This record gives structure tokens, sequence and C-alpha cells, in this order.
């Protein structure tokens, strides 16, 4: 089923429940995490230093039903911060298990 | 159906419009 209101709808929804989480989910046990976010496509949980953090592949997607274990990654430093780069700014984020092709 | 194919690249579009940043900054 293709519909842009429709996907357009998903992506409002899943905004409104990850600012809610954002809002809502108590803070982590100790005092050194990356903070929660939503980056437009995926919400982010607080970060644990020196991991790797995995959110399944935003349902939103048209072809989220393809990829149900599917994940996005991001990378908390040891430190707190999210891994950058930064030439330029912006966290390091890997989706392409959430990718639509084949091949 | 051209126009639900050109429908379908619209959606494409509005999640690379996402990935890249979206009301924040987005392309
Ligand atoms: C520089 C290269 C170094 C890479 C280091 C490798 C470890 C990083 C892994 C990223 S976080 C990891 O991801 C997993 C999701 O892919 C996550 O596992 C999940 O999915 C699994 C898929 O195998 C599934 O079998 C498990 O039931 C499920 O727990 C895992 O929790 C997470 O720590």
């Amino acid at each position: 089923t293709v519909s842009l209101w429709e996907t357009v709808q998903k992506w409002r929804e899943y905004r409104r429940q990850c600012q809610r989480s954002l809002t809502e989910d108590p803070p982590p046990a100790t005092d050194l995490f990356c903070n929660r976010t939503f980056d437009e496509y995926a919400c982010w949980p607080d970060g644990e230093p020196g991991s790797f953090v995995n959110v399944s592949c935003p349902w939103y997607l048209p072809w989220a039903s393809s990829v149900p274990q599917g994940h996005v990654y991001r990378f908390c430093t040891a430190e707190g911060l999210w891994l950058q780069k930064d030439n330029s700014s912006l966290p390091w984020r890997d989706l392409s298990e959430c990718e639509e092709s084949k091949r | 159906d051209l126009s639900k194919q050109m429908e379908e690249e619209a959606v494409r579009m509005f999640i690379e419009w996402l990935k890249n940043g979206g009301p924040s900054s987005g392309a």
C-alpha cells in the first residue's frame, strides 16, 4: 500500500510516541550516559558509555514489515557523547539494515 | 499506474528528507 499521506501520519505518530518516551522514561542508573533524542528519523534512548546503541527500524517505513529484525545504530563514546566525526557534526548513525533495496 | 509509482517516489523522497534531518535541517 502506497500512500504519502498515510506515511506522514505514521511518522507523526512515531514522533508523538517518541516525545512521550523522551519526557517520561526514567533517568539512567549513572550520571554518565549519552542523551536520548529524536533525530527526525529514529528515536534514541540514553546510551551507555562505550557502547553501540541499536533501535528497531522505524515502524513508519513503508517497507518496515520487510525488515522486522533490522536495527539502526549509534555509538555512545566512553565519555557520554554520541560518536560524531565531526567533518562535520551530526552523530554517526548506521541505518543500512533499514534500507528498502534488495541487492 | 504512473501516478501511484510517482506517489511511491514522493514517499521515498519524504523518507530521505527525514534521514537528512527532516524539520530540523533536511534534504
Ligand atoms: C568496528 C566494528 C566493531 C563492531 C562491534 C560489534 C558489536 C556491535 C553490535 C551493535 S549493538 C547489538 O545489536 C544487536 C542487534 O543487531 C542487538 O541484539 C538484538 O538483535 C540480535 C541480532 O543478532 C538478536 O539476535 C537478539 O535477540 C537481539 O538482542 C544487541 O542487543 C546489541 O547489543
